[PDB]
């Protein structure tokens, strides 16, 4: 697959978060309990709540399409649909909204995503939704001052930063530490405390967030520079406008 | 005739049924068997008989939380149900051996009723359905039980509900799947205006039957629009013929292809080798390490992008077995093949955008509700012109348990008796096999 | 020199507007807000007195952890809180809906030939002015003809009147000057033979019921209450059996054969009478707006007053409480009409075009499209990318998109002198604004914008139509904040840009040249900065029935 | 047959043309020429050309007044008129040589559409007709001048109106019979939605026709609606051939009888008379020198007096050559036959109370208008289940020229298109010989 028009950096970005194939860096290392605290939806050893029961108990008639279509684990489980939220800066965080929505449904099965300018969302089934949200954390899906887990109160992503290099963030969930240079998750991404803050790691400096960003800006690479992907913007709207007529 | 096209038919199973069927023959201008469930659909009405008998016992008529004190009725009508459906059809029928259908179901507590076509063929649209046959249970039971002058008007409430005061039959307890003409959205709208839930209920959760039966309401609709007359026809045939029926097996083989591992993207990278490998695109100009792809057929290009969309929902949404994220399906498949080909996505962009008010008012406070709940009709939903509620009724069908208004909560009614109608349930298979007979008429 | 928004820019943050870095969290939340503070004490009393909790800053998140800012109304020098831009809190953006709501156009030519041809009495200036008087006592509801009627108070109902006009000036002369729009006083020469030319010698009355009824009422309220006010004047004035046969003549005629309301019904998903906004199309909306007969030497000028009077009637009342309510949508508007931004990039976008081709004078084509909709996009997107406190300002992406997107659809439209070149020039800004920041609006915000360049062009039932004859009605456009008001003001672009008088009903544009409104409808943005400031004086309150 | 009633058929002159016809040959569901009529309204549309071209020439579109300065567009639409009329006609066709019509009028600048009928048998409504015939044209004009994807919208605009930004096709230039199915004031209501003056223009004011017409599309309307069914359905049809059909000679003998020197209140004698003759009513009781009928047939007398009703209808605004006074007769008549007799007037008072209420909507203020622009969906005047509307076509087709809003002022473009189809404005001629080829089938 080519996924995106461009010869920039930006389009080459966009392409590599769209193809499965390429392997994502991973940035940081986060345990399976950190995530789950993250993600505010279940305490530690709390059993995956329900909502319908597993596949295998109901009495499902013959169809041809479930049955060449195989249920995520979760689905199998009867979880329930959960979600996280993330909110980018405009300021060169590495992924972006669109970005993000167009990457998970060719990366992740079952996903239901959705963009806005402020806020990027996925929905799945719980247990799977925690395997995704690892690596939507660890890897340079995320910058822990550039990038926020926020599942509300999401503004930021068009705000100046702050003097650490910071995200703004209403609720404050992530702590820049002066004294490691790192960010602490000190809430879980809906902003309820959390009893042991969670280490994001060190934020990416200056040359790396343009190494990997994917927002084209006059400061950083200009769209309309990137001529290539201009011309596939504008072919798909004339031949959208001429198919509408006739 | 009109058109050169040839489709491969096949069954629900994916097997073949009929080869090189003109495309013509799936025109709900001529296929017989989409006249007679279109015709169907105009003509049945579901009656609840438990639901008249209880709320004429408790006086609860009128709508919602509705009750007259002192007005309570007690007659057994589920006990009596043979005579009272009996006499209903005396009235009803137009003569003793026509197609009028009034069946008991459910030990007498239900019933289903088709009124005889021939009303319709002397009337301007579709409301002698429920209004012919609510009068006619409403004099049956009238008559079954000698109820007075003074009490007889309760029978009438408990039927039809407030109406004429309200618009509606509001409180009814009769039920159909389309809904009144002063509804729509514009003309010609009345085949949009049916629940997504009541198509899965009326198929019995069959995905493909589902979409299906979505597709050929929707496309008929287009027809009764005037969209798909002159330039715009053979788009929405090749729609109907590969999103809705399975033509050439294309959606059925690219689920097959992915449904074990595969996403959105996946299925999008082996429709666009589809297209190339049957010359329906090809590569038009090379950018840096990117083809630029064109057809000479976009027409044909839009029906298998439509084939693609419909394999895909079947396997993000079957993968998840919940519903919901139809909505960012139909938005990322369009959004991504554009940029994946340099070409238009379905409908010239109409899905893409219908997906992404469907999304908003799927996830948000301001309307909508969950996809069981939308319809062509529906303001969010309207925009495309065929090509996206019925991959709302096939992801609803693959949905296991995770939607409070589903199909089971707003459809009970029109499930015990719409499905008994074998070409309600079952439509692919009846059209197929219309459209193998008129082959040649064609 | 500096660009437009500079000045409002330095106002709302301390930082120069070009630097990347601030500090939050230090300003108290809403104690930093005067306005804040008003409404937390307003809270408080008002939640004692009635025994219900009510305001309270600490449910919920706190506000405030940013600036919470001032804004410039564009054109004035009046900033304020956000909260004063608020529908609910500034009497001059509902006063400027009731005289929509309560406005009515409604014909004589038919009623005039019933007098004739079926009564068999003559009409003359003379008749037509001794029926103005008496319609101007009965209008605001007060009695010709029976005895022991019980009437109006003539003070709660001083706003309501009729007028009329018609393009033969010696026929509008003899008329009592009292009652007459004079089409040659208000408009400039060349808009007022245009006009003129248009009515001829038709004869139209303007009629405006009381705010207090509309209020208490609704819009379909208004040709009703027009036509039974008529119907008892024609009865006095002419000498009618009160109640005869041809009485209902009049009544057909003023209530459906020759009356023009300002929206059209709705569709029962959104059931709403005539005169409500979702039936108001662009273009009337455009010559509703009557900037276009005060500043036509400056057509970027009229075109951002129809924008703002769209943004704030679409986007605030209709969207944001019709259609919805609570807090609402006052900013997803604001960003249309505050701080000079939309002004700034659509005069860089005139000025391209003026330079690249003249107003009107290219080609109204896909490449004019892509020409002038991309250049004027990227000058939009570089601005909130060289000056960090503009993107703190229009921080919501939807703000954004419609901005760039209106100075690229003006613009296009500007060079082609067609509307709907300057439709697809919006969609266009919006596909590469997506492109360029990986975002664009709400999780809904582009419904239309997807369907978008398909529709522009395409003929079928539900979908082709002149960007003009299009409103909040057409199907794309019947859910979503940041396009309304956006194309009332593309819609009328290239009439201002091409000198025309109107957009596309000359009755409507003549309908609102009148002094005798309670809002100014030639100064929309400075009536919306007056009720900011808690200055304006709207009609229809109920001081004169209450205690003191 | 249900019924046990025959009646003697005569045509529009008061001429014999055949006895003794089962009742039931006359229902909408059984007689081909109401079906054929119904069907006719459903898909018959008149175009005007001529003014579609002057609407594009001064970018005069959207509605009254409305004008878009700069998209003028020049087009020798009516100069081309056999070119557009057969490019539409290839569109609006199913199959060449169907039942489609497109006939060109008044040297090009009309034209009559009839699209064709299996279009509505895979329709919900009626609405395929405006669209599908707004399309063809549009698309035809389109493609006869190369008009280019920047204009073409204007065409648009010219035929269709301000659709869909309002509801209704404001400012086109097709007109139907019908109006759009969300101005129904109940679901069944679209034959009524049918202005008397449409009605009057399409029988070129033949008095007997008009009535049939009315009579026909009121009586067909009450079976779509249900009010016809069960217990009701006598008393319906015995009204359509009593009123409507002239059964037995009896408005005409009434008419004959009263027309030189008659009133209101000698049709009533009359009426009385002829319905005790006839063993209808005879006397109940004697009061004081007073006597009270009674009937062992209420559905018969309401009949006999309903065609009383017309013929005093006939009399009286025939002898003032001027129908505002329908209103008065339609009152009074009912009000004076029930102290005459002591029997429920036409429609148990539901005409007397239409028409207190139409009296007072043609005389007052407050709404209505002439008699022609009433209907059967009128609010004012639905309230009488079909007796009442005919009776004022039958007064308007006999209006000398006292209206301002006349059949010539409202109801042109109807005239010029509806009057060419021989069953719309002859319907009297073709049910009659319809009900009697079916006589002994019945
Ligand atoms: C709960 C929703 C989902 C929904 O259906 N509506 C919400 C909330 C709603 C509430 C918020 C009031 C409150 O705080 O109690 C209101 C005011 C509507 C109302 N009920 O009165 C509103 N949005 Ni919202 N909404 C807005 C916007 C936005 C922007 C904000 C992005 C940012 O970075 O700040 C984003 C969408 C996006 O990302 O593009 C957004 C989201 C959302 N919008 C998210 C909450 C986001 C969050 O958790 O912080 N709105 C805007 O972009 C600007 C205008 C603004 C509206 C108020 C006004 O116009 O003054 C408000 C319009
Ligand atoms: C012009 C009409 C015809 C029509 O369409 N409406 C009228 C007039 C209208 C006007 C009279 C206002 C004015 O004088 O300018 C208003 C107030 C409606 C409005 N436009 O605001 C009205 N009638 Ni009227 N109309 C009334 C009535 C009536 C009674 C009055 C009989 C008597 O002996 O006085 C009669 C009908 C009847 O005879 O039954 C009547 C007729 C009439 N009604 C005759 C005029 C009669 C005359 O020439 O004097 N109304 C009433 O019966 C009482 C309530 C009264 C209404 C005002 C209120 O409710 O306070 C008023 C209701
Ligand atoms: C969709 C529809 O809601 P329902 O699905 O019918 O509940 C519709 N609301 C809206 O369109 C909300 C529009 C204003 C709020 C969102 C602005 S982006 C309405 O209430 O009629
Ligand atoms: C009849 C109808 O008027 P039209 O015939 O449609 O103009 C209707 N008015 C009324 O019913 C007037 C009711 C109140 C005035 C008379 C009270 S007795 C209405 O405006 O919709
Ligand atoms: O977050 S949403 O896009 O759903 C609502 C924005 S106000
Ligand atoms: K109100
Ligand atoms: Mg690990
Ligand atoms: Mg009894
Ligand atoms: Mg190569
Ligand atoms: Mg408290
Ligand atoms: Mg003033
Ligand atoms: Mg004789
Ligand atoms: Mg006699």
């Amino acid at each position: 697959a080519q996924y995106y028009p461009g010869t920039t950096k930006v389009a080459q970005n966009r392409r590599n978060f769209c193809n499965p194939e390429y392997e994502l860096e991973k940035l940081r290392e986060i345990s399976d309990e950190d995530v789950v605290k993250i993600l505010g939806h279940r305490a530690p050893g709390e059993e995956y709540p329900s909502v319908h029961p597993p596949l295998e108990e109901m009495d499902e008639p013959e169809d041809a399409i479930r049955e060449m279509v195989e249920p995520i684990d979760g689905a199998k489980a009867g979880d329930r649909v959960r979600y996280i939220q993330f909110t980018d800066s405009m300021y060169f965080a590495p992924a972006q909204p669109y970005v993000r929505s167009r990457a998970y449904l060719c990366r992740y099965r079952g996903a239901d995503a959705g963009t806005l300018s402020g806020r990027q969302i996925i929905e799945t089934r719980e247990r799977d939704l925690e395997k995704i949200s690892k690596e939507l954390l660890e890897t340079e899906f995320f910058d822990p001052a550039r990038s926020g887990v926020r599942g509300k109160s999401v503004h930021g992503h068009s705000l100046r930063l702050d003097e650490d290099g910071m995200m703004f963030d209403m609720l404050r969930r992530q702590i820049y530490n002066k004294d490691t240079g790192r960010v602490e998750m000190v809430k879980n991404q809906i902003g309820d405390e959390l009893d042991e803050p969670v280490d994001l790691g060190e934020p990416l400096d200056e040359e790396t967030l343009m190494e990997k960003t994917t927002i084209y800006r006059v400061d950083g690479e200009a769209y309309r520079d990137d001529v290539e992907a201009v011309e596939i913007m504008q072919r798909i709207h004339v031949l959208r406008s001429q198919g509408g007529f006739n | 005739a009109k058109f050169e096209d040839k489709v491969d038919l096949y069954d629900d199973r994916g097997n073949l049924v009929e080869e090189q069927v003109p495309l013509e023959a799936l025109s709900p201008l001529r296929n017989p068997a989409i006249k007679s469930i279109v015709q169907g659909i105009k003509r049945t009405v579901a009656v609840n008989l438990e639901g008249i008998e209880n709320a004429l016992k408790t006086a609860k008529v009128g709508g919602p939380a509705c009750k007259i004190m002192g007005r309570e009725l007690d007659l057994d009508i589920v006990g009596n149900a043979e005579s009272i459906a009996a006499a209903a059809k005396e009235m009803i029928q137009v003569t003793e051996d026509d197609d009028t259908n009034v069946e008991l179901l459910g030990g007498g507590k239900r019933a289903l009723v088709q009124v005889p076509s021939a009303r319709f063929d002397v009337a301007a649209e579709y409301s002698a359905a429920p209004l012919v046959t609510a009068t006619a249970f409403v004099q049956a039971i009238i008559n079954e039980f000698d109820v007075s002058m003074y009490d007889a008007n309760m029978v009438k409430a408990a039927v039809l509900g407030r109406y004429p005061q309200s618009v509606e039959y509001m409180g009814a307890n009769i039920a159909t799947m389309l809904d009144i003409p002063q509804k729509l959205e514009g003309p010609g709208y009345a085949l949009r205006n049916i629940m997504v839930n009541h198509v899965v209920a009326a198929t019995l959760k069959n995905t493909l039957q589902a979409a299906a039966l979505s597709t050929i309401l929707e496309q008929t609709a287009m027809f009764e629009m005037g969209d798909a007359v002159g330039a715009f026809e053979r788009m929405h045939l090749l729609g109907l013929a590969y999103q809705g029926m399975n033509a050439d097996n294309l959606v059925f083989d690219l689920v097959k292809a992915n449904g074990k591992e595969g996403t959105v993207g996946s299925v999008i990278a082996d429709l666009v080798e589809r297209a190339l490998e049957d010359g329906v695109i090809k590569v038009e100009k090379e950018l840096t390490d990117y083809k630029v792809y064109g057809t000479d057929d976009l027409a044909m290009w839009n029906a298998y992008a439509a084939a693609g969309l419909m394999a895909a929902t079947m396997v993000n949404q079957g993968a998840a077995r919940a519903a919901q994220g139809v909505s960012s399906t139909l938005l990322y498949y369009n959004d991504l093949i554009e940029f994946e080909t340099g070409l238009p996505s379905v409908d010239f962009g109409k899905v893409e955008g219908t997906a992404v008010g469907f999304s908003f008012f799927s996830h948000s406070i301001y309307g909508g509700g969950g996809p069981g709940i939308f319809n062509g009709n529906h303001i969010v939903t309207r925009h495309s012109k065929g090509f996206a509620i019925p991959c709302v009724a096939a992801a609803m069908a693959l949905d296991a348990g995770t939607q409070m208004f589903s199909p089971e909560a707003t459809s009970g009614l029109i499930k015990e008796v719409f499905s008994q109608v074998d070409e309600f349930r079952e439509p692919l298979k009846y059209v197929v096999e219309a459209a193998a007979e008129i082959k040649n008429e064609i | 020199a500096d660009k437009l928004f500079i000045n409002a820019l330095k106002k709302k943050f301390e930082e120069s507007p070009e630097e990347k870095k601030t500090t939050f969290y230090t300003l108290g939340g809403w104690k930093q807000s005067e306005r804040k503070t008003e409404f937390v004490n307003a809270g408080k009393e008002v939640a004692a007195k009635r025994g219900i909790p009510q305001y309270n800053p600490d449910i919920g998140t706190p506000l405030g952890q940013r600036v919470l800012m001032p804004y410039q109304v564009s054109t004035t020098d009046t900033y304020v809180e956000g909260d004063d831009l608020h529908f609910v809190n500034n009497a001059a953006m509902q006063q400027m809906w009731d005289d929509i709501r309560r406005t009515v156009i409604v014909g004589l030519n038919h009623a005039h030939a019933v007098i004739e041809k079926r009564l068999g009495k003559e009409v003359t200036p003379e008749t037509i002015t001794h029926y103005l008087e008496t319609v101007n006592h009965a209008m605001p509801g007060a009695a010709v003809v029976q005895e022991h009627m019980v009437e109006t108070h003539p003070a709660l109902v001083a706003d309501s009147y009729v007028k009329v006009f018609t393009g033969n000036d010696e026929i509008a002369d003899e008329i009592d000057p009292a009652f007459v729009i004079d089409i040659n006083k208000q408009f400039p020469e060349d808009q007022a033979e245009t006009l003129k030319a248009e009515v001829g010698d038709g004869i139209w009355q303007v009629v405006r019921i009381p705010t207090i009824v509309s209020r208490t009422c609704d819009g379909a309220t208004t040709s009703r209450w027009s036509a039974m006010q008529i119907g008892m004047s024609m009865i006095s004035a002419y000498k009618q059996a009160a109640g005869e046969a041809a009485t209902g003549d009049f009544a057909y005629a003023a209530k459906h054969a020759e009356v023009i309301h300002m929206g059209t019904y709705l569709p029962v998903r959104r059931a709403r009478g005539e005169n409500e906004p979702g039936g108001v199309p662009f273009g009337y909306l455009a010559d509703i707006c009557q900037s276009s007969r005060v500043n036509y030497e400056d057509p970027v000028r009229v075109s951002l007053d129809v924008v703002a009077t769209g943004a704030m009637l679409y986007d605030q009342i209709w969207l944001g409480s019709y259609m919805s309510g609570g807090v609402g949508f006052t900013q997803y508007a604001t960003a249309a009409y505050t701080d000079n931004i939309l002004d700034d990039f659509t005069y860089f976008g005139k000025e391209y075009v003026e330079d690249k081709y003249g107003l009107c004078e290219a080609p109204n084509n896909m490449d004019t499209v892509l020409d002038v909709a991309t250049e004027v996009t990227f000058y939009g997107l570089e601005q909130y990318e060289e000056y960090p406190a503009l993107l703190e300002d229009q921080f919501g992406g939807s703000q954004r998109a419609a901005v760039v997107a209106a100075a690229a659809g003006c613009s296009t439209a500007f060079a082609t002198g067609n509307a709907q070149t300057g439709l697809s020039g919006w969609y266009l800004s919006m596909y590469l604004h997506k492109e360029q920041h990986s975002r664009l609006g709400f999780y809904g915000y582009d419904l239309q914008d997807q369907c978008g360049a398909s529709n522009v062009f395409s003929i079928r039932g539900d979908e082709g139509l002149p960007l003009e004859l299009r409103g909040p009605n057409y199907p794309n456009y019947a859910m979503n904040v940041g396009h309304q008001g956006e194309y009332a003001g593309i819609s009328q672009a290239p009439h201002a840009a091409r000198g025309d008088a109107f957009v596309f009903n000359p009755l409507v544009k003549i309908a609102f040249a009148d002094d005798n409104l309670v809002f100014d409808f030639t100064n929309v943005r400075g009536e919306f900065a007056k009720g900011a400031l808690r200055e304006f004086e709207p009609a229809g309150e109920r001081a004169l029935i209450t205690p003191a």
